[PDB]
RNA sequence: AAUCCGCCUCCCAACAAGCUCUGCGUGGUGGGGAAGCCCGGGUGACAACCCCCCGAAGCCAGGGAGCCAAGAAAAGCCUCUAAGCACAACCUGCGGGAACCCGUACCGCAAACCGACACAGGUGGGCGGGUGCAAGAGCACUCAGGCGCGCGGGAGAA
RNA sequence: GAAUGCCGGCAUGAGUAACGAUAAAGAGGGUGAGAAUCCCUCUCGCCGUAAGCCCAAGGGUUCCUACGCAAUGGUCGUCAGCGUAGGGUUAGGCGGGACCUAAGGUGAAGCCGAAAGGCGUAGCCGAAGGGCAGCCGGUUAAUAUUCCGGCCCUUCCCGCAG
RNA sequence: AGCCGGUAGCGGGCGUGGAUCCCUGGAUGUCCGAAUGGGGGAACCCGGCCGGCGGGAACGCCGGUCACCGCGCGCGCGGGGGGAACCUGGGGAACUGAAACAUCUCAGUACCCAGAGGAGAGGAAAGAGAAAUCGACUCCCUGAGUAGCGGCGAGCGAAAGGGGACCAGCCUAAACCGUCCGGCUUGUCCGGGCGGGGUCGUGGGGCCCUCGGACCGAAUCCCCAGCCUAGCCGAAGCUGUUGGGAAGCAGCGCCAGAGAGGGUGAAAGCCCCGUAGGCGAAAGGUGGGGGGAUAGGUGAGGGUACCCGAGUACCCCGUGGUUCGUGGAGCCAUGGGGGAAUCUGGGCGGACCACCGCCUAAGGCUAAGUACUCCGGGUGACCGAUAGCGCACCAGUAC
């Protein structure tokens, strides 16, 4: 059955993910189908706060090898969401 | 469906054959992929080992080989023999290995 | 060109045969075959329009079968076929068959 | 998880009514989410409760189904 | 069907206006801001931000004239009424809420595209500064910017 | 043992021709096991209706950073569009879709054809044409009309008033 | 009794309270694909209706549902697409051979198309063809390279009969009887559905008199044996010696319904896996064998002369099929024209006629014996990495 916790996978951990905290911009892994309007609900079920903006990108896999075999890893999509003024999702807080 | 195995972790076995031929031992551990068992200290090699945090110093190791399972018989618990293994089946009636010489279980 | 509704006449492929010298019978050396090529041979198709039931029926059959056309619309009379298309009589009509 | 606790764990759904069985998967399915969170972060050791919490929600759907299915 | 559109008649208006849409200027406000000098950044700086000239192929635009070869459709949009419905509905103004999916890196006259090659070839559109040469997108030099072309060093025969 | 045989390997030509525009180089400093070839500075030269800049195709990570130099680079290589890893592409207003039609395609009705299939007013699809609301600046190593700031705007839902 | 695939490692777990693994059944099963809500450049996009989630009306997500065609009274059922060969049907070449070439050949092959299915086709005489005979069909041997056909060239090439494999026969239409429904030109009507009846070549049936008054039995259904989809039991050797290693050599034994074969440090009946001989299914599949049921089946004179498959037979024209290439050219089939009869009817036995015989057209089905090999297994005087499949290897891949 399909829950917020299917929607979200993971938060993003890199420089530019942990810059937006600060004015309450958070980016996670979402699921590649997932539309702003449910990464809205998702988020706001999961971390009890307030969404008021999604911004969503498709990131592609990079193609990498190991000896004769060349493959693609999984393609991803990420989402930053903007929480109301004043709130925050602590476990990003984190770091 | 599964390798057939006629020794175990860890009853007894006689090493039969090879530079160890004779020996007794407990099988540490079984190895049906490579149907092989390793017996305690029976085969042993000297395994170079690079200066590491799970071996600062260096040097070698010693390692016991696995020994192809034909080359074990099990030990009988009852007459101390080592022997060929049948098969019996209890009441139950699970099946269960017993010595071949008398008719005593090996587990 | 095509197929009689009715009887199942198709078009037919037949060689076309050109002969030529004296037959035997006449007297003749015999007759020599200077060519044969497939032609077809197609049903005598026409039209047969019939009203049955209020409604203009059309029928592509072959010279042969249009007097089975007639004698299915006789069928027709013990037909509840009133306020149905004529796809739908002609269908009726065809399954009298 | 240990065999037994399977077991335990399907007598126990089983005796759960569908919207229970709901409320359950959803608190699992939000249960996992933390161990991923955990898990991408490196405070992880114990990942094996990550196959683990999968099948239990396996499990617990597959029972759903078959309370459902008739 | 129509109060619309077309056609006929009459009255007032008419190189006016009015109304309406756009361009441009201004405009609360918000920004930027050099050389040089110190190690992309600081400073210059409270930076100054003004006058005159040139002036488009762009804009006002659906402008104007001429010509013959006589120069898309459909929706948006306005209007007319039909079933209906007229506590509805639509228009105008205001307020609150709502606003999805895909692309977006980088090359792009080329070492990343088409040419088996980091190939003197091929590749549509826009911008393309200054001076002089009658003009120019020509030519020379040169700004911004970008390059010296991924073997070199000598020698100084045919 | 021969088929200008087939497949493969290795010779010869030969340290030979060549190293792909005659725009052009020089020095000092740095780095490193190693430097004509990488970084920095100064000097010199070339392009400048381009050899600069921006879009669209096509390409598909080649972008940025760290660590590398076996191979790829016509030489070298400490460098690189190369190896490994990590990061990086953010839109109601840009583009396309939830709008329109063009050729053409497809195709209720209908027509035709041994089978396969061919046609066909409507309709539907089909755009680099029509329609449609975003400008200036700031910020990143790397994205920005997308984030931020400032000032503007569009449609839909609901409501209130007229 | 180990296990968390190839796959080791880091980091963690599970298993005699029976894991991993194997077989069967079930559940889940994004998107595309016949692809089927609609669109589309397959794997993307965009909807309607019902229900649900969120603060939820806009927006978005979740569940269900929505293509078209056919058949049957909106609803039911079905179709669609794939499959290596095999099969039928609808179309159908050429090189080549003829030492040139046209008829002829190649060949009804290659190939395209449709369709089936585990087979398909054919099948229960309007047969054969000379026997006073045979007795559905299919398939093998033979008949026979015969008969014949043939620019009587090149070439092509039957059938009956005999021996075998398998074995099986049925259902209808019509007469006539009953019933419902419909028509207008009112019934002794005509027509359509359904039921009854009937099914054949010594002709059979219908109707009307006379007489007579249980056995067979499925190709459908049910049960079961047997089979498949995992498995399991399975005899007998120790010691010495050379040697890295014994299974070699030596000594003394033993099993054998098992001395097939493969492994184990070299060369092993007795170490391992096996082998002979046996055993095994809760579940799914099969079930042509066994059993049972059901459908269905079955008389004799006499009279009547009602019925016995129509654009058909039949004749002519044009063609194909057959061994038959226009030939003395019948037969089977049919594109065109003409066009009957119901047993005193009709077709056939190679033009035609007579005689003498054979057979009953114009409706349908029908196991088996036969073809094939994607798949599983067994076996090779089959290959052994330039071989053997194109591929022993991540190949229909790189390129
Ligand atoms: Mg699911
Ligand atoms: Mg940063
Ligand atoms: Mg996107
Ligand atoms: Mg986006
Ligand atoms: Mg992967
Ligand atoms: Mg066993
Ligand atoms: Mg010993
Ligand atoms: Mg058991
Ligand atoms: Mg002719
Ligand atoms: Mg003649
Ligand atoms: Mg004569
Ligand atoms: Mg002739
Ligand atoms: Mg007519
Ligand atoms: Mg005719
Ligand atoms: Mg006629
Ligand atoms: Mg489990
Ligand atoms: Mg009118
Ligand atoms: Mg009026
Ligand atoms: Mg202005
Ligand atoms: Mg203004
Ligand atoms: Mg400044
Ligand atoms: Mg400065
Ligand atoms: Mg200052
Ligand atoms: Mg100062
Ligand atoms: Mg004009
Ligand atoms: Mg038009
Ligand atoms: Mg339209
Ligand atoms: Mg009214
Ligand atoms: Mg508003
Ligand atoms: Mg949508
Ligand atoms: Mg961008
Ligand atoms: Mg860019
Ligand atoms: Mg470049
Ligand atoms: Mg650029
Ligand atoms: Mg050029
Ligand atoms: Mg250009
Ligand atoms: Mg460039
Ligand atoms: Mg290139
Ligand atoms: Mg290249
Ligand atoms: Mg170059
Ligand atoms: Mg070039
Ligand atoms: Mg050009
Ligand atoms: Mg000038
Ligand atoms: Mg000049
Ligand atoms: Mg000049
Ligand atoms: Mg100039
Ligand atoms: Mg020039
Ligand atoms: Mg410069
Ligand atoms: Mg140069
Ligand atoms: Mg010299
Ligand atoms: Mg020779
Ligand atoms: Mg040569
Ligand atoms: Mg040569
Ligand atoms: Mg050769
Ligand atoms: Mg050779
Ligand atoms: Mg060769
Ligand atoms: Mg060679
Ligand atoms: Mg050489
Ligand atoms: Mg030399
Ligand atoms: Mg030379
Ligand atoms: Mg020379
Ligand atoms: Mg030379
Ligand atoms: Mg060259
Ligand atoms: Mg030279
Ligand atoms: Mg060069
Ligand atoms: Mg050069
Ligand atoms: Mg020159
Ligand atoms: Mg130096
Ligand atoms: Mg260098
Ligand atoms: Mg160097
Ligand atoms: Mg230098
Ligand atoms: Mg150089
Ligand atoms: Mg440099
Ligand atoms: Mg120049
Ligand atoms: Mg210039
Ligand atoms: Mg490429
Ligand atoms: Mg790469
Ligand atoms: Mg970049
Ligand atoms: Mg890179
Ligand atoms: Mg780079
Ligand atoms: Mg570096
Ligand atoms: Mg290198
Ligand atoms: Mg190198
Ligand atoms: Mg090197
Ligand atoms: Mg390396
Ligand atoms: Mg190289
Ligand atoms: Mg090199
Ligand atoms: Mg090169
Ligand atoms: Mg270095
Ligand atoms: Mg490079
Ligand atoms: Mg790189
Ligand atoms: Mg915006
Ligand atoms: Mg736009
Ligand atoms: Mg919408
Ligand atoms: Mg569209
Ligand atoms: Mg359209
Ligand atoms: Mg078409
Ligand atoms: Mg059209
Ligand atoms: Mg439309
Ligand atoms: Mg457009
Ligand atoms: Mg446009
Ligand atoms: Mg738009
Ligand atoms: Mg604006
Ligand atoms: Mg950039
Ligand atoms: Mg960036
Ligand atoms: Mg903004
Ligand atoms: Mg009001
Ligand atoms: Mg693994
Ligand atoms: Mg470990
Ligand atoms: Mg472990
Ligand atoms: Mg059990
Ligand atoms: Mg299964
Ligand atoms: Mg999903
Ligand atoms: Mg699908
Ligand atoms: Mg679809
Ligand atoms: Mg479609
Ligand atoms: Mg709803
Ligand atoms: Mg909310
Ligand atoms: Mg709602
Ligand atoms: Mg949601
Ligand atoms: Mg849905
Ligand atoms: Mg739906
Ligand atoms: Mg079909
Ligand atoms: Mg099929
Ligand atoms: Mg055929
Ligand atoms: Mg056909
Ligand atoms: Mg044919
Ligand atoms: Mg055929
Ligand atoms: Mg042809
Ligand atoms: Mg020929
Ligand atoms: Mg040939
Ligand atoms: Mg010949
Ligand atoms: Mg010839
Ligand atoms: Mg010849
Ligand atoms: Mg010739
Ligand atoms: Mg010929
Ligand atoms: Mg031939
Ligand atoms: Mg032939
Ligand atoms: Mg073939
Ligand atoms: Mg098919
Ligand atoms: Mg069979
Ligand atoms: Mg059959
Ligand atoms: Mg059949
Ligand atoms: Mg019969
Ligand atoms: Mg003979
Ligand atoms: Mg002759
Ligand atoms: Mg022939
Ligand atoms: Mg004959
Ligand atoms: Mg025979
Ligand atoms: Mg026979
Ligand atoms: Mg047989
Ligand atoms: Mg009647
Ligand atoms: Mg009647
Ligand atoms: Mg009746
Ligand atoms: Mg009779
Ligand atoms: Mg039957
Ligand atoms: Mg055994
Ligand atoms: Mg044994
Ligand atoms: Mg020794
Ligand atoms: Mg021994
Ligand atoms: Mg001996
Ligand atoms: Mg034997
Ligand atoms: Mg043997
Ligand atoms: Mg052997
Ligand atoms: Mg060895
Ligand atoms: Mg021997
Ligand atoms: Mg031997
Ligand atoms: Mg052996
Ligand atoms: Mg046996
Ligand atoms: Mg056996
Ligand atoms: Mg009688
Ligand atoms: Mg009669
Ligand atoms: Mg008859
Ligand atoms: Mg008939
Ligand atoms: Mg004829
Ligand atoms: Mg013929
Ligand atoms: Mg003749
Ligand atoms: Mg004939
Ligand atoms: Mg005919
Ligand atoms: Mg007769
Ligand atoms: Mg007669
Ligand atoms: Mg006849
Ligand atoms: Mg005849
Ligand atoms: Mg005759
Ligand atoms: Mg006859
Ligand atoms: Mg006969
Ligand atoms: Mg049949
Ligand atoms: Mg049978
Ligand atoms: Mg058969
Ligand atoms: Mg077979
Ligand atoms: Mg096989
Ligand atoms: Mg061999
Ligand atoms: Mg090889
Ligand atoms: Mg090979
Ligand atoms: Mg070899
Ligand atoms: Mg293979
Ligand atoms: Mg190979
Ligand atoms: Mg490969
Ligand atoms: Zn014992």
């Amino acid at each position: 059955m399909k829950t917020a916790y299917d929607v979200i996978l993971a938060p993003v951990l890199s420089e530019k993910a942990y810059a937006g905290f600060a004015e309450g911009k958070y980016t996670f892994w979402v699921h590649p189908k997932a539309t702003k309007t449910e990464i809205k609900n998702a988020v706001e079920t999961a971390f009890k706060v307030k969404v008021v903006k999604v911004n969503t990108l498709h990131v592609r896999g990079k193609k990498k090898r190991l000896g004769r075999y060349l493959g693609k890893r999984p393609d991803r999509k990420k989402a930053i969401v903007q929480v109301a003024p004043g709130q925050k999702i602590e476990a990003l807080e984190g770091l | 469906m599964r390798v057939k195995m006629h020794v175990k972790k860890g009853d007894t076995v006689l090493v039969a054959s090879g530079k160890y031929k004779g020996r007794v031992g407990k099988v540490k551990e079984v190895l049906p992929k490579k149907y092989a068992v390793i017996v305690e200290g029976v085969n042993i090699v000297k395994k170079a080992v690079r200066v590491s945090p799970k071996y600062p110093q260096g040097g070698f190791i010693e390692k016991e080989a696995p020994l192809h399972a034909s080359k074990v018989r099990p030990i009988c618990p009852a007459c101390g023999k080592p022997t060929r293994v049948r098969k019996k089946f209890l009441e139950n009636g699970k099946k269960i290995r017993v010595c071949a010489k008398c008719g005593g279980a090996l587990d | 060109s095509k197929v009689c509704e009715i009887s199942g006449k198709r078009p037919i492929v037949a060689n076309s045969i050109q002969r030529r010298g004296k037959a035997k019978r006449e007297g003749g050396v015999g007759k020599k075959t200077t060519g044969i090529s497939k032609r077809r041979q197609y049903p005598n198709l026409q039209k047969v329009r019939v009203r049955v039931a209020g409604q203009e029926i059309t029928f592509r059959v072959a010279a042969s079968h249009i007097p089975k056309v007639y004698e299915l619309v006789e069928r027709a009379k013990g037909l509840k076929l009133e306020g149905l298309s004529p796809k739908e009589i002609k269908k009726e009509l065809l399954k009298l068959l | 998880m240990k065999l037994s606790e399977v077991r335990k764990q399907l007598e126990e759904a089983r005796k759960l009514s569908p919207v229970e069985l709901e409320k359950l998967v959803r608190e699992k399915k939000r249960e996992l989410m933390e161990l991923r969170f955990q898990a991408s972060i490196g405070q992880l050791s114990q990942n094996h409760k990550i196959r683990d919490l999968k099948r239990q929600i396996a499990r617990l759907l597959t029972v759903l189904n078959e309370k459902r299915r008739q």
